[PDB]
């Protein structure tokens, strides 16, 4: 599946009703500062759920274009998702600002929370986990954790942090110790097995290797995670002895395998290439390119030319002057040119 | 009064150039330069003058 396109009436700067996209398989969201970025990623956050207050307001009507100056510009706000899977008709969900709360609809059938988030599950998005979605700094978080806080981050992704509890609990108690192992493992061992190629790729390298490795083999769970590279040149160290851009390249390359669990349909990237450089910034982008042919939609909104050059379609936001500022968009299609 | 189509200012131009053309519609329209018509999506964009700059589109371009 893929997210086709995304509707927007009222939404913060987005005045009135407009259409974002349609996207192609790698888009990238440009646009000088101050025009609508961040609030166009609000509108995809709020749509798949988000809560109020990770939104930049105090209450949901604040999100209702000219809230924040005291002169909304309707009583009723929305933004609505089509998301399009090869053989089926279309899928649109949707969530409107009715009364100050949230109403959910699929398919102009107004749902409640429980049925919108398992019908978004269904087709692997998780709106309470946010896999489809990768945070700015989400790299340099990753980058500064230890093969202890690699185990915590396993622990929540897998949820044998949830059997945590209940575990030390009973201390025959192999019944939960051997479920928090294989709820552990289910996600762990498809990371270390993804991590190797992903890491070449992103170092557009052959030469370079990536290890992932429990430190206690039999209850991973108790010890850290160590994490291993040959980056291209040098030899196998372990990735927190690495060095500023290397160390960027293995944190990258951690990140995206922890997404190749249970991925997600798209994969939204919000300025993930704030902390890179010259040196890799196009092995990061030619690597979305390669991966967005098939393995997932990238939806990248970004500052560097040469990251979203790479992309199929460019929607561009620009502003006008207004109740705060207008935000409005415009579609490009970078197919037609060479290089 | 002048018009200019983004289409025809990328004839014969790479991905970084037609991208840097489209990104400056954006930078020109943020100061008024321009204001900015598409009729519908991946449609053309087309430029016309705004009211905070005068000279000739076309040598603006
Ligand atoms: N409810 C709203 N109504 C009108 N404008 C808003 C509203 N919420 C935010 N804005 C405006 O959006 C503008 C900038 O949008 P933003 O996406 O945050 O910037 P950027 O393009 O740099 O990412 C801000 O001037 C902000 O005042």
């Amino acid at each position: 599946g893929f997210l086709k396109l995304i509707e927007i009436e009222n939404f913060k700067s987005y005045k009135g009703r407009q259409i974002i996209g349609p996207f192609q398989r790698f888009t990238a969201i440009i646009g000088p500062n101050g025009s609508g970025k961040s609030n166009l990623m609000d509108a995809i956050s709020f749509v798949l759920g988000e809560k109020t207050s990770n939104l930049r307001v105090k209450t949901l009507r604040d999100l209702i274009h000219g809230a924040p100056v005291g002169k909304p510009a309707a009583n009723r706000a929305f933004v609505s998702m089509v998301y399009s899977e090869e053989g089926a008709e279309d899928r649109t969900f949707a969530r409107v600002i009715v009364g100050g709360s949230s109403e959910y609809k699929i398919n102009n059938k107004v749902v409640q929370l429980h049925e919108y988030s398992e019908e978004l599950e269904k087709l692997g998005i998780l709106i309470k986990a946010r896999n489809f979605l990768v945070f700015q700094g989400a790299v340099e978080s990753i980058a500064m954790k230890n093969p202890k806080e690699r185990t915590a981050l396993f622990e929540e992704i897998s949820r044998s942090g949830e059997l945590a509890q209940e575990y030390d609990k009973r201390k025959a108690f192999e019944q939960i110790k051997k479920e928090r192992f294989d709820r552990f493992n289910a996600c762990f061992e498809s990371v270390a097995t993804n991590i190797d190629e992903i890491y070449k790729a992103l170092s557009r390298n052959s030469s370079a290797q990536a290890f992932l490795g429990p430190e206690n083999p039999e209850e991973p769970y108790l010890d850290g995670i160590n994490y291993n590279c040959v980056a291209p040149g040098k030899r196998f160290r372990p990735m927190d002895n690495l060095s500023g851009g290397e160390k960027t390249v293995a944190a990258l390359a951690l990140l995206f395998a922890i997404h190749s669990y249970k991925p997600a349909p798209f994969f939204v990237l919000d300025q993930i290439d704030a902390a890179l450089d010259n040196t890799n910034i196009g092995k990061v982008a030619n690597y979305i390119k390669e991966q967005s042919t098939c393995n997932f939609q990238a939806i990248v909104i970004s500052l560097k030319e040469e990251f979203y050059t790479k992309a199929e379609s460019l929607i561009g936001v620009y502003p006008e002057q207004g109740d705060c500022v207008i935000s409005k968009v415009l579609t490009f299609d970078l197919t037609k040119y060479p290089d | 009064a002048e018009s200019i189509s983004l289409l025809e200012l990328c004839r014969n131009t790479n991905r970084k150039q037609a991208a840097a053309k489209f990104y400056s519609f954006l930078v020109l329209k943020k100061q008024q330069a321009i204001e900015l018509t598409q009729e519908e999506p991946y449609s053309d964009i087309i430029a016309t003058p705004g009211p905070r700059f005068h000279g000739s589109l076309e040598v603006l371009f």
